[PDB]
C-alpha cells in the first residue's frame, strides 16, 4: 500500500488519514527513516497538542545525544524562539522568565505583563493567540533567531493540523516559505470538535485542496 | 569559518600574549619550550581530556597561583550564508548571540587557585560580547562545546 | 586604643563609630581575622546597604572556596531564605521565579502580585516592608529553613543600623535569640539623613542603652 | 549521621541488589568480583576522581549497553541536634529538602550509554523525594557533593 511510498519521499507531505489509521506508527516510523538516513548535524522537531503523545512518541523513538525536540507547539516556541531571543528583538527591558488568571483581550496588554507582571500573557477570546503570534513577530525582528532557526532543525513533523489556529498556520507557513525548511503534516478532517478552543479547519481543508509544492496522501489502514 | 585571533594571560611561561591566526597555522622557532605550551593552551581551552583534570601549581606563571589564567579564542562569522561550520557552531549557540554581533564570537577558559584545596578549576564561556560572557551549559561530564569541537593530536611518539 | 580590644573579643558586639572612622577597615580585619581563626565549616554573612561597599569588601577579603555572602541585606533574604523556602512554607503553588512598577499597600496583595503576576512585590508605604516581613513568615513556617540558617553561618556583620525599618530590625534579633547566631553592629548615630527612606534611628540607640548581651566599642580615629 | 541502604541495578556483574548498612561495614565472601565491584561502586558515588571519567561498554551488565546503571545511597537525619555531620550535609543542601521529609535524603547517580559517541554519561542527584530529584549544581569540574565528602581510599598494593 502507500506506507511505502511515504518513507521514500523526502521533502513536504500530507497524510489525510482518518481515525484509526494508525498515524502514530507512521509518524514514528517516518522520523526514524529520516533520522538514518541524515547524516548531518540537523535535527527534527515533532509538535503535537498533549503531553501524552510527546511522551509516547518519546518513549517510542529512545535516547541519542542528537538534539531532536518533542513535545507540545506551545513549548516550541517558548523553548526555541521566545525565551531566547525576546530579548534581542525588542529590547533587555522584557524578561525572559515566566511560569507559563491574568488573561485580557488586547495585545499590548500581554506584553505589559509580561514586562511589569514577569509573566506569560494569554488572551480572553480563543480565536486569537499571543504566543504564536509573539512568536512571529520576534523571528522578523531578530536576525540570529532565524539564523538559529535555519541551522537547527531540517524537518518539522505537526500532527493534527486540523486544529490550529491562523497564527499557528501563519507561523508554520513563515517557516516553510521565508526559511525553506519542510513539513510533514498529518491530520483527519473530520475531527474538527476541538472548535471550541478557537481551531481553524478551513486552513488544512485550504492545504490539501490548493497546494502545488505539497505531496498528497490518504490512509485508509 | 575563520580562526582570528588567541590570548594567553599568566600560564606557564606566557605572561600577555597576543597571536593573530588563520585555519592553517604553522609555529616554529628557538624556543621549544612555548612552542610546545602553545599547544597545550589550544588543547585545555578545545580538548575535553585534558581540561578534564585541572591546573596545578606549575600551571600558573611564576607559580605565583595568585594571579588567574585567562585563555580567549576569537572567530569570525562573517560566512554564514556559504558555510556549514558556522552553523554547526551556531546551532549549539543560541541566546549567547546578539544582532549586532552577529559577525564575532567569542569562547574563553578562565582558572583561579584555591590554596585551601589546592586545586586549579577551569571554567568556560561564550559570548558575543567580551564583556558579557556567560557559562557553557552541561550535564555530568559533557560539555555544550563537546558537541561542536574534535581535536585529534598527532605526535609520532606517544 | 581599642581597635585591639575588637579582634579579641567573639560574641556579640556594638562599634558607635563616627564619621572618618574607619569603619571598613576594622570590618575588614574582624572578618578576616574570625575567618583565619575558625577551622569549622561554618561561614559568615556581610550585608550593607549599597552595592559599592559590597564590592569594596568583596575586593579587599579575596578569593575563598569558603561560601561566605557578601552584598546587600536585600539580596541577603532573597538569597537564603525566600527564593530556596517559599514554596515549603505556603504550598508549591507560589513561585520561586522573580526578577525584582508594581508596587501596592497590602500585603496580602503583595502575595497575590508575587504568585499571579510571579514577580516580586513592594509597598507604596516607605516605612513598612515586604521582603523582610516575608522572611520572617518563612522562617517560623519552614524548619528545613531554621535548619540551613543554623548550619549554614556562624557570625553576621550588619553595618550602618541606623538607617534600620522595624522588620529588618525584627528580622536580625529573631536570628540573634531564637537561632543562637552571633551579630556585629556598626552604626554612627547621628547618619539618620536616610529618613526619607523609613529608617527608624529608635532601634540603633535602644540597643545602645538597653543591651546587656551586647559589647560596646566607641571609635575617635 | 547514619548510611542506611543502597541500592545498585545493571552495573557490571549487580543486576538488582539491596543492601542495608550502618556507619562501620565488613564485607567478606568467596566471590571475590562483586567484592571489588562493591567498592568501585562506592568510589563512582562518592570519589570525583573515579567518576571524572566515564562508564565503558564492559561498565554495564552483561555488556547490555541498552539498560540504564542506577546507584542510589540513603541517609537518615535524624540526629541533627546532636551531630555535627548532618549540618555539614544540610549546610550545602539548601531547598532540596522538604519538612515533611526532614529525616532522610537521597544521593543518586544515572549512566545512559551513547551508541554513537561511545561514552557513558554520569549525572548526580538529590533530594529527599525519590521520586523527585534535581541535578548537584557545580561550575566547571567542581561539584557541590565534592565540598562535603572526602573519600580515603586504601590498599596494600597499588
Amino acid at each position: 500500500m502507500s506506507r511505502e511510498q511515504i518513507i521514500k519521499d523526502g521533502g513536504n507531505i500530507l497524510v489525510t488519514a482518518g481515525a484509526g489509521s494508525g498515524k502514530t506508527t507512521i509518524l514514528v516510523s517516518k522520523i526514524e527513516a529520516d533520522l538514518k538516513e541524515n547524516k548531518t548535524h540537523y535535527s527534527i522537531a515533532a509538535v503535537t497538542f498533549t503531553n501524552k503523545a510527546a511522551k509516547e512518541i518519546e518513549g517510542r523513538l529512545g535516547y541519542s545525544s542528537r538534539g531532536n525536540f518533542i513535545g507540545t507547539n506551545d513549548g516550541f516556541v517558548e523553548s526555541e524562539i521566545i525565551r531566547p531571543f525576546i530579548k534581542d528583538a525588542f529590547g533587555n527591558d522584557y524578561p525572559d522568565n515566566f511560569t507559563a488568571d491574568n488573561q485580557f483581550a488586547s495585545y499590548d496588554k500581554g506584553l505589559q505583563v509580561l514586562k511589569y507582571q514577569n509573566i506569560l500573557g494569554t488572551y480572553s477570546n480563543p480565536k486569537k493567540n499571543f504566543k504564536f503570534q509573539l512568536a512571529l513577530d520576534i523571528l522578523k525582528k531578530s536576525l540570529v533567531a532565524r539564523q538559529y532557526i535555519f541551522s537547527k532543525y531540517f524537518k518539522i513533523f505537526i500532527d493534527e493540523y486540523q486544529d490550529s489556529d491562523k497564527d499557528m498556520h501563519n507561523l508554520f507557513m513563515y517557516l516553510k516559505d521565508q526559511l525553506k525548511i519542510k513539513l510533514f503534516i498529518v491530520g483527519d478532517p473530520k475531527q474538527s470538535i476541538y472548535i471550541w478552543r478557537g481551531a481553524e479547519p478551513e486552513n488544512f481543508n485550504g492545504l490539501i485542496e490548493n497546494s502545488t509544492d505539497f505531496n498528497k496522501y490518504h490512509l485508509t489502514s | 569559518m575563520k580562526f582570528s585571533n588567541i590570548t594567553i594571560k599568566n600560564f606557564r611561561n606566557f605572561e600577555k600574549v597576543n597571536i593573530n591566526l588563520d585555519n592553517k597555522n604553522v609555529i616554529f622557532g628557538m624556543n621549544d619550550i612555548g612552542k610546545t605550551n602553545f599547544l597545550y593552551a589550544l588543547r585545555f581551552l578545545l580538548d575535553k581530556e585534558i581540561r578534564k583534570f585541572g591546573f596545578n601549581k606549575s600551571d600558573y606563571h611564576k607559580h605565583d597561583t595568585s594571579k588567574k589564567i585567562e585563555i580567549i579564542l576569537t572567530l569570525d562569522l562573517s560566512n554564514y550564508e556559504k558555510d556549514e561550520d558556522t552553523k554547526k557552531l551556531i546551532s549549539v549557540v543560541k541566546g549567547a548571540r546578539t544582532s549586532a554581533n552577529a559577525d564575532v564570537f567569542y569562547i574563553a577558559l578562565e582558572s583561579k587557585y584555591d590554596d585551601k584545596e589546592l586545586y586549579g578549576n577551569i571554567i568556560l564561556k561564550w559570548g558575543s560580547e567580551l564583556d558579557n560572557l556567560i557559562d557553557i551549559p552541561g550535564r555530568g561530564n559533557i560539555n555544550a562545546l563537546d558537541n561542536v569541537f574534535k581535536v585529534i593530536y598527532i605526535n609520532p611518539l606517544v
